[PDB]
């Protein structure tokens, strides 16, 4: 609450272990950033017609999310303004009116109240139903993802996203009609701060071939050389000015996709308009393999194309819903392959994501003690080896094993933690990146 | 549907004790092998919370779904567990499983369409315990000596999984 | 918080979300209410003999409640002066003692520690008993039903009740050998703050016909200055009653009865279906029968314990008859109770969002449409459908937050109705009329 | 009293695993008017914790019961659920029973005494999830080919009930 | 080894559920004399957490157990529920086995090697509830019409406790 | 908050409730004790040749305990310096490192940063290792028995053991080769404060005789640094039966003891002692039983329970032992199972606010206890009082009162003002 947290240290890229742990940290974390920020809802396709709606949250907050009859999009809060029951109970359907079954109020597909029971006999028409919506949440699209946000203050989702839609174009927009998302998600618990799944998926390449040592043997191809942490650069790693990030593995898209050519077609089939739409530089990332977040708490892998949202639950546990990212112009039998090869590997009985749980937990609960809780984090891999690019916008890292990604993400959320409002993150847009200090890095490596 | 004999209901139970032990006892190549056919389907739907109103038909396996393997993706998910490097089996963990209500029926060529409830512990490390509660729908054919399963459907009771995962067989 | 809350706009007619959620809200209720009012332990003839006793709460404080030897009844913390060790575990029983089975320590039915093990050879009789008694807890009956308090400067029981003995004498007393309780009541867990399923006995007539639409499908609103307050349906008593017979039967041969002793005012309520709470936590359908205390457990859980009215001069047959309707509808397994659980837990646990939880509730249906009545005291409204007693169970709830002390609860008797702006309503209504 | 012989024990299981199916797929009409005889008492008693020095009787049906009920008091209840106003209900919750223990002995008059250990678990919503344990006490006859249950009391195991509700049959 | 016959199967079965009702109604000395043999070992070994690469032998009988008793070492644990000075049992708590997975098997001089998972749900008081799951490894012998164990080996599944004691049979 | 705090009454001799039950106070224990004082991590015997290994607790805290390849003994935080994981899942083994499995950073045998994948090509050797060594705890033995310790300030083990000594000689060194433990230990979870089955095992003999009314002459002590036990002449027994291997060896070796500790320490020798090393270790000598009480909040403890043995008893003679003192005092010990309600019924109460507005009563024998001219610290008449509950919250209270070592060290010559009756023996 100082003004300048020292949980966070940005010049020797360290936090303290108090940030996976304390409560007070955990519900300035609720004020600051996911009462600030935009956070992922879903996509179009998950409720793709007028009516159609599903249920989600915004970190402990339940919302409806509703496809409008005009085609737009609209979310509310999912309580009663009676006496704040939960309105609906349904995982997703088609809907006009949604209604809380304590007393029978009825909702409109925004969250107005449009007929209370009894409004003429027992209201005396007294009741002005004007004030009592359900309370709105912002809600806007990029490339049919849907986003929401609570603070009238927040820049607008496009702005939000920043430099960082010169990646998400790459790959939501594509060669082809686009990604989108499919479920319904797996849904599950887990016993760890909402930070250490997310730091993973930004930026921990250095992980995988420990970890997940033994399903990369199972797997074989490409990502199989990882296996060990053995000495053998692979790609890079890309950090932005709201935390967004992620490292990417040339050539290795479809790595994990054992079966799994329907997916390896489409990349082949499209990467040409990516090269006209976007350049040679974004091909590269295209048919690349990436595991990436959204600040704060949306995590991707694209080329194995599971998607996850891990919604805080208290400072120790988290909920995570797991869909599927595919083409929305591939073809049946691709959609349904991509969805089984992502759910073998990285659903609720992953091959590799189940690996990943004690990693998850562990690092949180280690920290009940106060001796153990009493130092910090490191990471410090890689510090001095990234800086601006003259063509890939934000910082970017020489290879894909590092922590550039982990080092953007602590920035930006203490930047958020200081914050008093949003105001005040703006005032400081230009030198976000003074942290990183090698300036020259990228002029020396492409003329070296 | 016909109803099997007590004899054949007996086989039956029998064998799925069988199945249980090897599975309690980390025989997977000895449960895979010998007791689930190379046509297998193991298949767990994602079922969401609808309402009833709701018209839209049930999972399909060509619909989300926590497990949808055919016999090569299953054996690759039981080989990854003989790798002494998942951590997290090491030290092992335990699982044991409560089978009840088996219920088998008789089908064409020998065949059986076969129901049981399933409860599920599971404990590890120090303090960690999770339960999970399921309905199985198998098709059995026999392997003298034995059966073996070539469509096994499970149903899962819980929306959000409590647990950390659901890598284990039923 | 502070002496005039924002927490709850008695105007206006809201209540903060906060109140179902927040802890330091819960904790201050702790001090302000549950350790200062008259607390509902039972009837008599829970305990109906010397020596008879039942164990029971107020509020998170375990108590035992005894008959004790000169008819009179006592009630102690359920807790032993050693080491703290719980006294006693039977729900109900026979004793002249009570021994904590740590290392012997023994309690009167009065909490007086009257014995321990080798007092004289290894306490060298050095042990001041007197100083060692198990905590008393205020008690006082009326009309057979027992009460508790912590709160010395607390008023007498009956002056806590005041206004509202004019309704409870009805039915109470009524026109036989009065209403009491039969048990062993049913206890369960529910996940919601107190003030839910509280405030939804008091002066929910509103949930009636949709939540328990499924069940059906097979008058007035008064509030008092102590937060009391019921609604009634009209000539309805037996309606949730699927026999007829004993009880029906029971309340025509006593009807002349409560005219002559009440007044023909009180009879029409001695006939008709109450849903009522008595501030805080206890609730009651008088027709139907059922009699719950909400026991709280933290801010979002409760602990609730079901028994039976029943005529104390009804036969074993119309006893046995009252308690397997009541318990067939209101009971853990009810045919209209079990459809209230998610509306308690729902409207508790939406406010685990911080986003959610920045809101008021709304409580304003039929304001206005109340005032002083001619005949009846308190505040009346008018129809069984309405939200007057959830008005008057805030505002009271408001009061004892906003009071230190009793005393500064008891400076505002003669102005506790004020927020009830409409002093004219019944005449105006009477005379129409 | 005398255990019945192994055919009729199997007669016994096959029918509690019946039930158990109709009361896991909501078939509360079938189970209701298959497998419950018109004379049924249906009844749950309510257990105090009493001393072991209490002399006083254990409940009857006169006194406390969360159940106390004839066959029309069953259908009732059971003709509830097909209202579609029971909002708890939509979308549908979990329910599945493992059932064990089931000794049946020789009564009068061709009537089996069974008793039978229950465990109940159910889930509903996201995460919702409760757990009962209890002992059941049946009288069943025959029906021919089949049971229908004349008497069935069931004792919970627990005195305060974890639970919302206990609106489940067993 | 060879599984046993149907028919011992079923008189295994039975012989589990008699002993599961007398353990669930406090019938403990009927328990012991009827149905644990004189030359009983009863056995409940401390399995420690130990990575794979760990090469030394599991417990013995020589090594710490939570039970590791003779007859007469039982007996005594039999006879102080007894004493009437048992204050944790009055009033008495509840338990519940559910008894599943019996696979039986010929040993020699006409022995049985049996194999069982059970789940033991345990209430008292007001709101306490604990529960266990364990392997049990027997060996039974032939009692005039029924059996008597000789060797009991349970294998606990959770390396921490969570219950104020184990002092219940299996 | 204060230097003086009203929640023991040392005058007087009572506690408030609130010991029990208020979370501040918690962890303003595991501040001024748990993170002071020198706690029991096991005993050499647990990992006797070098490469072994435990994993236990201190307080919250867990640690890797490990026998170096030059015969001592180092303890370290069990939680990696990088990402926190916990590095080691094993109870026990032999290892020459520890290896953190999220990344596969290697720790050596005293917790030194020893290598990291990829050190040269990923992190280009600029990680400093040896910064990042898993935080180490100073770890004393005495008498084969190994404890840890937080505060660098903290006084030597066998100054925090102090006048105790004098006792733990006398079982601990004992007339042959030693007491040593034998697990594995059992481990289980009660709801209850850590405080309820110390002051039990420290000072309680009067509920023997009430609680273990089935199934079926002594002195109390007490110390400057909380130490306490009851001694019940002549039953160093009295559970094991007459003519086994543990009678055997008491008798083979008291005369060493009569020798090396004089008689009145061979008086104890032979005596059933109930006992407590402050904060939260408990034994019975004799039963020999062997407990660490490790908190989990105020209303949970985690507790392991070994069996102490002599180290040159013969194999059936410490399985024997093992198998009286788990029958007894184990997770369904014929003792134990008795007790488990006294302790979380004795915290559980204090849930309600009246009931936790009040004091706990430690007043028994008031008076009848002093100085001693044989035996050091402070000596009660007859095993059932409550003298070891009255120094037991004495140095609670000290400590609690204490912003560091070197205020309690201020009142050493003063410790025992609070036991007035100064001429009692
Ligand atoms: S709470 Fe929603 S209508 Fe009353
Ligand atoms: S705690 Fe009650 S007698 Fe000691
Ligand atoms: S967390 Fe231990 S190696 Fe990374
Ligand atoms: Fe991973
Ligand atoms: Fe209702
Ligand atoms: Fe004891």
């Amino acid at each position: 609450m100082s003004g300048d947290t020292t949980l966070v240290d940005t010049v020797n890229a360290s936090q303290s272990r108090q940030v996976f742990w304390d409560r007070d940290v955990y519900d300035l974390e609720i004020e600051r950033i996911f009462s600030r920020a935009w956070l992922m809802l879903g996509h179009k396709s998950l409720l793709p017609k007028p009516g159609d709606f599903i249920t989600t949250y915004m970190a402990e907050d339940k919302i409806i999310l509703s496809h409008q009859s005009d085609g737009t999009f609209r979310a509310f809060i999912n309580s009663c303004t009676h006496r704040g029951n939960q309105i609906c109970h349904a995982d997703s359907g088609n809907a006009k009116a949604f209604v809380c079954n304590y007393h029978g109020w009825v909702y409109g597909q925004d969250g107005s109240l449009v007929d209370v029971p009894l409004e003429s006999r027992c209201y005396h028409n007294k009741l002005d139903k004007q004030e009592l919506a359900a309370k709105s949440v912002r809600v806007e699209t990029y490339k049919g993802f849907i986003f929401g946000c609570h603070d009238p203050e927040a820049p607008s989702l496009e702005d939000y996203l920043g430099e960082f839609r010169f990646y998400l174009d790459t790959i939501w927009e594509g060669g082809g009609a686009g990604l989108e998302l499919l479920g319904p998600p797996m849904k599950s618990l887990l016993h760890c701060n909402w930070k250490v799944p997310v730091e993973n998926f930004v930026g921990d390449g250095y992980h995988v071939g420990w970890t997940h040592a033994a399903a990369l043997g199972q797997i074989g191809g490409p990502l199989a050389g990882l296996a060990g942490n053995r000495a053998d650069d692979l790609g890079l790693q890309f950090t932005t000015r709201h935390g967004h990030g992620f490292g990417v593995i040339d050539n290795a898209a479809a790595a994990i996709h054992r079966k799994g050519d329907g997916w390896n077609k489409y990349l082949e089939d499209t990467r040409g308009e990516v090269r006209r739409k976007f350049g040679a530089d974004r091909e590269r990332l295209y048919v690349g393999h990436w595991n990436g977040a959204i600040f704060p708490n949306c995590s991707f892998l694209y080329g194995t194309n599971t998607f996850k949202i891990w919604h805080p639950r208290g400072p120790h546990e988290i909920e995570v819903w797991t869909y599927t990212m595919v083409p929305s112009d591939a073809d049946p039998a691709t959609k349904s392959a991509i969805q089984r090869e992502a759910t073998r590997t990285f659903g609720t009985a992953g091959t590799l994501e189940s690996d990943d749980g004690e990693n998850m937990s562990s690092a949180t609960y280690v920290n009940r003690g106060v001796i153990t809780r009493d130092g910090m984090m490191n990471s410090t891999m890689g510090v001095g080896y990234e800086g601006p690019h003259p063509v890939y916008p934000g910082i970017v890292g020489i290879s894909f094993i590092g922590e550039t990604s982990y080092r953007g993400f602590y920035r930006f959320w203490k930047e958020m933690i200081d914050a008093p409002d949003w105001a005040s993150v703006k005032a400081n847009d230009d030198n976000w990146d003074s942290v990183f200090t090698n300036r020259n890095f990228w002029n020396e490596k492409l003329n070296a | 549907q016909v109803p099997v004999t007590p004899d054949v209901h007996y086989a039956v139970e029998a064998h799925y004790r069988a199945e249980v032990r090897l599975l309690q006892t980390g025989q997977y190549r000895e449960w895979l092998h010998g007791m689930v056919a190379e046509d297998i389907h193991y298949w767990m739907p994602i079922y969401e919370q609808r309402f009833v109103r709701d018209r839209r038909p049930d999972p399909t396996p060509d619909d989300a779904a926590i497990y949808n393997d055919d016999f090569e993706e299953l054996k690759q998910r039981v080989e990854r567990l003989y790798s002494g490097q998942v951590w997290m089996e090491d030290p092992p963990s335990k699982i044991r499983y409560f089978v009840s209500n088996v219920e088998a029926f008789e089908a064409e060529n020998g065949e059986l369409d076969v129901l049981s409830n399933i409860l599920v512990y599971r404990n590890r490390r120090q303090t960690e315990v999770t339960v999970h509660t399921l309905g199985r729908e198998d098709k059995l054919r026999q392997d003298g000596n034995g059966f073996k399963v070539f469509r096994r459907k499970l149903i899962l009771d819980a929306r959000v999984t409590q647990d950390k995962n659901l890598y284990f067989f039923c």
